[PDB]
């Protein structure tokens, strides 16, 4: 799922994007560090999982 | 294998008068003999349009245009160079990116991530040997990943071969995104006009439904080249174009007063608050 | 339901008034298109001593 967006999304709009989302002031040029996260992140799930 | 293009002479950007044009069946319900008013995006009346023409006589122009809230497409063609339109917001493989594209065997609709060229294009070859043409560059995109939507139509042919004297065919078109669905809506009729729009009413018919899910900014228009041994020089040069010509007009959220007859086609119609007289005949419904 | 002459394109199920209801449908079995037209009509008046 993403996490992260500059905006929100349309009804029905799909959006697989997987550029680097600026948090920040600074430009992050393609990489992450501090203030430039991924977008996407995963499910941890279980089955010992609420 | 793309390649640009070098031998082009800039021009101010040409205009027409939009007359009475952009009017499509706003539904899907038939109606006969009656004035119904609705209110829809549509391209209002007697508006300005933005007029591009491909012609050697070398002026060719195929810029990447805004998509502002849907777009009225129409073309003057002789000789089939219009072929396809790039719908997107980067164009640079970040995003996704519907390619529309009638390559003459086969009309394809796809919604792919295309990492597209700085000046996309189709072309086709002059055959001295025999009077017969074939298309044999094809050349939009350099990759294509993430792809998520295709169709492709029926194998077909078309004549592709190149025409003389004043254009034969009239392709008017609607584009809009709403809700994720890409909503194409076109009309094809016959003219014998050189310069300009042809004045006249004709309603668009929908065509499609296309559910692409597609943040859409910014387009693109797609021209076929003739290359012949009368064209002399590389790929980037030797080339000619034929004469054709398309106009790009912009939708705004109109109520427009429509006239179906009685066989259910749309004859005419009123832009309503086009001008004070509009607004008075769409208070009386007349 | 009637036999009609409305010639629909081929997108176009139901046909509708001015007041939105339905007028004619194309039958999903053959391609043929029906009028609706209410049954109930005209008025009645009772004269009673
Ligand atoms: C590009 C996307 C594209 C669309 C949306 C499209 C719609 C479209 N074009 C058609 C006819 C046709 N369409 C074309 C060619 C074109 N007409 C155009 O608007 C353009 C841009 C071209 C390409 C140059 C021709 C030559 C015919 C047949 C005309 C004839 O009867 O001779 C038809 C009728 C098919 C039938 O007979 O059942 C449809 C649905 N064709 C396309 O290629
Ligand atoms: C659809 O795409 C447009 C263009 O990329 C997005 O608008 C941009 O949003 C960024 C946000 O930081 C601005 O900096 C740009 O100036 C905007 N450009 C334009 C032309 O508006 C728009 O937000 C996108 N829509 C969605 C829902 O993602
Ligand atoms: C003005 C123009 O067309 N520039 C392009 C350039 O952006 C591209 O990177 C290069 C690669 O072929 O071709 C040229
Ligand atoms: C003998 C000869 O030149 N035949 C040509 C063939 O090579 C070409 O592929 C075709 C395409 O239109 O036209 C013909
Ligand atoms: C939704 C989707 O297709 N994501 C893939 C991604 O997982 C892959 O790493 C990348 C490069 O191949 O291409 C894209
Ligand atoms: C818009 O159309 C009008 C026609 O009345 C024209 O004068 C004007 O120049 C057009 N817009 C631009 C930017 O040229
Ligand atoms: C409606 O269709 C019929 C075909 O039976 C035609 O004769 C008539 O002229 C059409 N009406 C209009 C206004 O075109
Ligand atoms: C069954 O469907 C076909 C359409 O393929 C139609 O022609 C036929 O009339 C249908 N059956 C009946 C009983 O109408």
């Amino acid at each position: 799922y993403r996490l992260f967006r500059k905006s929100n999304l349309k009804p029905f709009e799909r959006d697989i994007s997987t550029e680097i989302y600026q948090a920040g002031s600074t430009p992050c040029n393609g990489v992450e560090g501090f203030n430039c996260y991924f977008p996407l992140q995963s499910y941890g799930f279980q089955p010992t999982n609420g | 294998q793309c390649v640009n293009l070098t031998t082009r002479t800039q021009l101010p950007p040409a205009y027409t008068n939009s007359f009475t044009r952009g009017v499509y069946y706003p539904d899907k319900v038939f109606r006969s003999s009656v004035l119904h008013s609705t209110q829809d995006l549509f391209l209002p009346f007697f508006s300005n349009v933005t007029w591009f023409h491909a012609i050697h006589v070398k002026r060719f122009d195929n810029p990447v245009l805004p998509f502002n809230d849907g777009v009225y497409f129409a073309s003057t063609e002789k000789s089939n160079i219009i072929r396809g339109w790039i719908f997107g917001t980067t164009l640079d493989s970040k995003t996704q990116s519907l390619l529309i594209v009638n390559n003459a065997t086969n009309v394809v609709i796809k919604v792919c991530e295309f990492q597209f060229c700085n000046d996309p294009f189709l072309g086709v070859y002059y055959h001295k040997n025999n009077k017969s043409w074939m298309e044999s560059e094809f050349r939009v995109y350099s990759s294509a990943n993430n792809c998520t939507f295709e169709y492709v139509s029926q194998p077909f042919l078309m004549d592709l071969e190149g025409k003389q004297g004043n254009f034969k065919n009239l392709r008017e078109f609607v584009f809009k995104n709403i809700d994720g669905y890409f909503k194409i809506y076109s009309k094809h009729t016959p003219i014998n006009l050189v310069r300009d729009l042809p004045q006249g009413f004709s309603a668009l018919e929908p065509l499609v439904d296309l559910p692409i899910g597609i943040n859409i900014t910014r387009f693109q228009t797609l021209l076929a080249l003739h290359r012949s041994y009368l064209t002399p020089g590389d790929s980037s040069s030797g080339w000619t174009a034929g004469a054709a010509a398309y106009y790009v007009g912009y939708l705004q959220p109109r109520t427009f007063l429509l006239k179906y007859n009685e066989n259910g086609t749309i004859t005419d119609a009123v832009d309503c608050a086009l001008d004070p007289l509009s607004e008075t005949k769409c208070t009386l419904k007349s | 339901l009637t036999e009609s002459n409305k010639k629909f394109l081929p997108f176009q199920q139901f046909g509708r008034d001015i007041a939105d209801t339905t007028d004619a449908v194309r039958d999903p079995q053959t391609l043929e298109i029906l009028d609706i037209t209410p049954c109930s009509f005209g008025g009645v008046s009772v004269i009673t001593p």
